[PDB]
């Protein structure tokens, strides 16, 4: 039914969730952001990147190029992302 | 320009420099040399000497040889002489630039030194592989090749499609239409997903039909398409499962078989639309000849 | 691939024969961590954890006291 | 507080150390990675034949599942955690103790206080300051995208004769049967 | 901004001595102790 | 330079220059309420911004539209998709494939050794050779 080509798509999306982590939250830290409203605005921009991550990079046709989509772009790498913006966050505040 | 690195990588893992005409053979190998000192960048060092290797293959194909000895000299620094890749080289090298026998001894009892697994299993199944394509021309030409590679193949190495793949190809080309089903059948069981093993798979039984009875020519027509549609199945735009249906299809022409019939009319045209360069060619011929 | 194209559409006749149950369980599992070691003391329901949001009750609030 | 621009020379030795024994625990790995006759080969490619037949080519053999038997029978019958962040935990507690290094932007619970202010013997200083070791307790967690970016990869005869002889008639797939009705099922 | 911050860099520039300028660690303890408090007057 | 790389060295000076002027704005204003004993925002913050969208725009625009060269041909005709990623269904993987002259079974298709064997036998003759 499938190939092995899923894994070359989805590197890719892993390489731009991984650059869209470190940069929120190092930009939260430049602006001094404190604890909840941190998370919230965290929340925010990151489900606004993978949106438009789906619009422009993949076609509006999340199916076709992985399987289980609304699994694999939202929730699937989800709490190794916040880890890695709470690290450029409290980077961020101490400078 | 990164489009020609990967030409060259599809070429390298498809190995299709084998089946080149000499035209555009020499034209790989002039267009191959300018990339190769200028694109340097984003290319590994593996890559960097699978080329290497490509190129020395591609000179012992054409005219001129001596560049063979000095790419040989370039790629020797790395894993010397002891690797299997470079003990094929070292031994067409010989076989060539002398056109003397010799090498096969010095590869002989090489063979025979292998069997204590010093090396991978690969390595002296593709030094078995190489000694019988000596052997093919050392007795210019036999029927006792297959029986050589049947002798190496049974007791060794069942597991390797190309043995199979050639014996398949042998049986086809003068000898019994009937083997070639079982051994198709193998390759088709190591590779699962090989699309191009039901298109022979069906071509073969569509060959032993066209000399059956009428009984038997429908059984084998029947099996001619149960085997087609998985080549429909496993790929799009694949030219001759595609002919191969609509063909089959035209030959028998029942109700059912004529809706398969407009299906694949439909799907020959998208394949002769002029995306596909030179396979439109000879999907048009086939749809409007007849 | 023309040549076998065209070798196939003509004719030869040439031969020579010589599940809540997961869901429940991965529910104990996720809740095992929470019981054994993140409730030792690392967890609020603690009078001791709401304590920096309490108030001071404004004791005076129109006296001052001075004195030496 | 008032802390006094030693925030450059913890944070930013802390931060390349652990990228480094990083990059060399990859390195290290790869380098440790962590028969001899022709005839035991041949036997354990004959067994792993069998097992892909089985799985493999089990599937689309509709013609030739009777065939193949026969012959089938016939010719049978953690240091890597526990060695870097040990050692990373020892050079922290010798090198950088009784320091305030900074303060986190969200409120921890007062257990967190007792964990991470190892290095002063105050008593309300906060839960929110903390030493240089809560340092390295967020950069383990979050230095896995730092790492994806720099660029970082990761007796016999008899069991299988008894499969044999269970695969007889097991399961013939119905495979090369109805594959007329899946691909008129799509291409529409 | 631009332009003060980028004369502040380019006046700075030279004056190795550049290495020991990012050092930062290389001192006058006169504005240390004024930056702490601990310089006072005491008026007795 | 092309946009991606344009994009991030712009995106990398936008935000290491928001974070000095923001260290500076930070500074000065503890130890400004410590020379009153204990007594630029908006700009700031949009430039911050504008960096932070700029690196976006910096990541997305690293994907360029896959384009082929024919493996048979030697004219230019570039096999285009108009896709940025690469299908997961076998069919459509496959098509991409035949579109191109290759075929990815390769090997157990040419069987090279022997056929290399009988052509490089075969070159000699011709009249190239
Ligand atoms: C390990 C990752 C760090 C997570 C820390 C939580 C950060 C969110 C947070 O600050 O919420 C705090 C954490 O107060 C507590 O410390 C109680 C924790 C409540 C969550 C427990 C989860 C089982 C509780 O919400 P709050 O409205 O009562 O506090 C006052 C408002 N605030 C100043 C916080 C804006």
């Amino acid at each position: 039914n499938a190939t092995a080509n899923v894994v070359d798509n989805k590197k890719r999306l892993l390489f731009v969730q991984d650059s869209s982590a470190l940069v929120l939250g190092l930009v939260a830290g430049f602006l001094q952001i404190e604890s909840v409203h941190g998370f919230i605005w965290f929340l925010i921009l990151y489900n606004l990147i993978n949106v438009i991550y789906i619009v422009w990079i993949c076609q509006l046709q999340p199916g076709k190029f992985y399987q289980s989509p609304l699994h694999d772009i939202f929730f699937e790498s989800f709490f190794r992302e916040i880890t890695g913006f709470v690290m450029a966050w409290t980077f961020g505040y101490a400078l | 320009k990164d489009l020609v690195r990967e030409k060259l990588l599809t070429i390298m893992n498809t190995k299709a420099y084998t089946q080149f005409n000499p035209e555009q053979l020499l034209q790989l190998e002039n267009e191959m040399k300018i990339y190769m000192k200028s694109g340097d960048s984003a290319l590994t060092e593996g890559n960097y000497f699978f080329l290497m290797e490509m190129l020395f293959y591609v000179l012992v194909y054409r005219n001129q040889d001596v560049d063979a000895q000095v790419v040989y000299n370039t790629l020797r620094d790395r894993l010397g002489e002891n690797s299997y890749k470079m003990v094929i080289m070292k031994a067409t090298l010989l076989q060539i630039n002398g056109n003397d026998k010799g090498a096969i001894e010095y590869l002989e009892n090489l063979l025979n030194d292998d069997l204590e697994y010093e090396t991978d299993f690969v390595t002296y199944v593709s030094i078995a592989k190489k000694l019988i394509a000596i052997k093919t021309t050392s007795k210019n030409l036999s029927q006792e090749s297959v029986l050589k590679e049947v002798v190496a193949l049974t007791d060794k190495f069942p597991l390797d499609a190309e043995l199979w793949w050639y014996a398949s190809e042998i049986y086809f080309e003068m000898g019994q239409f009937e083997k070639a089903c079982y051994c198709l059948e193998q390759v088709l069981c190591i590779t699962p997903f090989n699309y191009a093993c039901f298109g022979r798979l069906s071509e073969t039984l569509y060959y032993e039909a066209l000399r059956s009875k009428k009984q038997t020519k429908t059984e084998l027509l029947e099996k001619a398409l149960k085997n087609a549609l998985r080549s429909v199945e496993l790929s799009e735009l694949y030219l001759k499962g595609w002919a191969l249906v609509n063909i089959i299809s035209r030959e028998l022409g029942r109700n059912k078989q004529n809706d398969l019939i407009k299906l694949s009319a439909s799907k020959l045209k998208e394949i002769s639309a002029k995306s596909n360069n030179k396979d439109k060619i000879t999907a048009e011929l086939i749809l409007n000849k007849i | 691939e023309w040549a076998k194209h065209l070798l196939d559409t003509k004719y030869i006749e040439k031969y020579n024969i010589q599940m809540f149950m997961y869901i429940v369980f991965q529910g104990v599992l996720m809740y095992i961590g929470y019981r054994k070691l993140n409730s030792m003391g690392l967890i609020p329901n603690a009078k001791g954890d709401w304590l920096p949001w309490e108030r001071i009750a404004h004791y005076n609030n129109g006296l001052q006291w001075f004195s030496d | 507080l008032l802390d006094d621009q030693l925030k450059y020379w913890v944070l930013l030795p802390i931060s390349i150390v652990m990228v480094l024994t990083g990059v060399l625990k990859q390195y290290i790995m790869t380098l440790i990675t962590g028969a001899q006759p022709r005839v035991k080969l041949t036997e354990w490619q004959y067994l792993q034949w069998a097992q892909l037949l089985i799985g493999n080519g089990g599937n689309l053999s509709s013609d030739a599942f009777a065939a193949k038997k026969e012959f089938l029978v016939k010719d049978l019958t953690n240091m890597a955690s526990f060695i870097p962040q040990t050692i990373i935990m020892w050079w922290v507690n010798h090198f950088f103790a009784g320091f305030i290094l900074m303060q986190l932007p969200f409120p921890l619970t007062a257990k967190f206080k007792e964990m991470l202010q190892t290095g002063i013997i105050c008593q309300d200083l906060d839960v929110r300051w903390v030493s240089s070791i809560s340092w390295y307790f967020i950069s383990v967690l979050g230095l896995n995208p730092v790492y994806n970016l720099i660029g970082l990869n990761d007796q016999v005869d008899k069991a299988m004769h008894a499969m044999a002889n269970d695969l007889t008639i097991i399961q013939h797939e119905t495979c090369l049967d109805n594959v007329e009705q899946r691909v008129l099922k799509q291409y529409m | 901004r631009l332009t003060t911050n980028w004369n502040r860099l380019i006046n700075l520039l030279k004056e190795p001595g550049r290495v020991f300028t990012k050092l930062l660690a290389l001192k006058d303890t006169t504005v240390s102790d004024l930056k702490f408090g601990f310089a006072k007057i005491l008026i007795v | 330079s092309f946009v991606s790389k344009l994009l991030y060295t712009v995106s990398a000076l936008v935000l290491f220059h928001s974070g000095f002027s923001s260290y500076e704005f930070h500074h000065l204003l503890k130890l400004n309420s410590l020379n009153n004993a204990q007594g630029l925002p908006k700009d700031i913050m949009y430039e911050t911004y504008a960096g932070l969208i700029l690196f976006v725009l910096a990541v997305f625009t690293s994907f360029e539209k896959l384009q082929y060269l024919p493996i048979e041909s030697n004219d230019g005709k570039i096999i285009s998709q108009g896709n940025y990623l690469k299908e997961i269904a076998l069919n459509k993987a496959t098509n991409v494939d035949n579109l191109i002259g290759s075929n990815p079974n390769g090997e157990i298709i040419f069987t090279p050794s022997f056929v290399d064997v009988h052509m490089k036998r075969k070159i000699c003759r011709e009249w190239a050779s």
